């Protein structure tokens, strides 16, 4: 049935956009993966490559 | 008389309240906020 | 054309390097609530889908 | 489990830390459980000389 | 319970890691960004617990 909206309504009748995200992360090859932006080289001092 | 301990002082986070009297101690894991150490008495 | 609510839009993400800070200009965000896996603890994580 | 490593040695006659080696020994021990970095003492204001 | 058993909390979002053997009760806001809340705990800024 319908469903319309009218921006008269207030609060608790406003459209609300939603969405809503889903993971499966368990032990299974991995596809995605968030970063660290990486950082920076440097040269001639010792550091943790 | 006695030590204090703990950290950012206010009620957000506990604190201790070493002190000593004739022969008594007494300790208390408390959130203590205070701002000075006078403890009055002598 | 966000769907309607009895008809979802679901999308599959494949093998992709996703960083979630960048997302936050992308909506008002009233609520950003999320359950067992953190927000912040979120861009260290590896996904298998 | 807190420690109190304590020893009286009344032989100082005037010169602070006097050269010399002396043991300490705790006598109570609890533990309590907090993150401290900080550290104050109680002294005797109501009447201090 | 039938409706719900909230009464127990456990909490999700920490600056860093924390030792063996100690408790971290309190009641702040995350900051989880450069974002800057003061109790609000709306977005950007989760109730630890
Ligand atoms: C040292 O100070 C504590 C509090 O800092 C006091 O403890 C009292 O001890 C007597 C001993 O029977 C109790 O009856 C009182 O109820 C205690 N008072 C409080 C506030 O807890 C006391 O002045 C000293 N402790 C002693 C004597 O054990
Ligand atoms: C669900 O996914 C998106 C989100 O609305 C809809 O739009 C297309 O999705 C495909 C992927 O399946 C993309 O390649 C297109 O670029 C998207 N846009 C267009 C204009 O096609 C998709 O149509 C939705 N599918 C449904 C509702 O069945
Ligand atoms: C004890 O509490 C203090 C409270 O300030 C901690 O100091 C903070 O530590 C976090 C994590 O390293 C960082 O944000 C800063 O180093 C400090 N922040 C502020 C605002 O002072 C301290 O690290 C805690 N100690 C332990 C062992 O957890």
């Amino acid at each position: 049935q319908s469903y319309g909206f009218r921006p008269t309504y207030g609060v608790g009748h406003q459209p609300y956009r939603v969405v809503v995200l889903s993971f499966e992360l368990l032990h299974a090859p991995a596809t995605v993966c968030g970063p660290k932006k990486s950082t920076n080289l440097v040269k001639n001092k010792c550091v943790n490559f | 008389r006695g030590w204090i301990f703990g950290t950012t002082l206010d009620s957000k986070t506990q604190s201790l309240l070493i002190v000593n009297n004739a022969t008594n101690v007494v300790i208390k894991v408390c959130e203590f906020q205070f701002c000075n150490d006078p403890f009055l008495d002598v | 054309r966000f769907a309607s609510v009895y008809a979802w839009n679901r999308t599959r993400i494949s093998n992709c390097v996703a960083d979630y800070s960048v997302l936050y200009n992308f909506a008002p965000f009233f609520a950003f609530k999320c359950y067992g896996v953190s927000p912040t603890k979120l861009n260290d994580l590896c996904f298998t889908n | 489990y807190f420690k109190i490593y304590s020893k009286h040695t009344p032989v100082n006659l005037g010169r602070d830390l006097p050269q010399g080696f002396s043991a300490l020994e705790p006598l109570v021990d609890l533990p309590i459980g907090i993150n401290i970095t900080r550290f104050q003492t109680l002294l005797a204001l109501h009447r201090s000389y | 319970k039938v409706s719900g058993n909230y009464n127990y909390l456990y909490r999700l979002f920490r600056k860093s890691k924390l030792k063996p053997f100690e408790r971290d009760i309190s009641t702040e806001i995350y900051q989880a960004g450069n974002k800057p809340c003061n109790g609000v705990a709306g977005f950007n800024c989760y109730f630890p617990l």
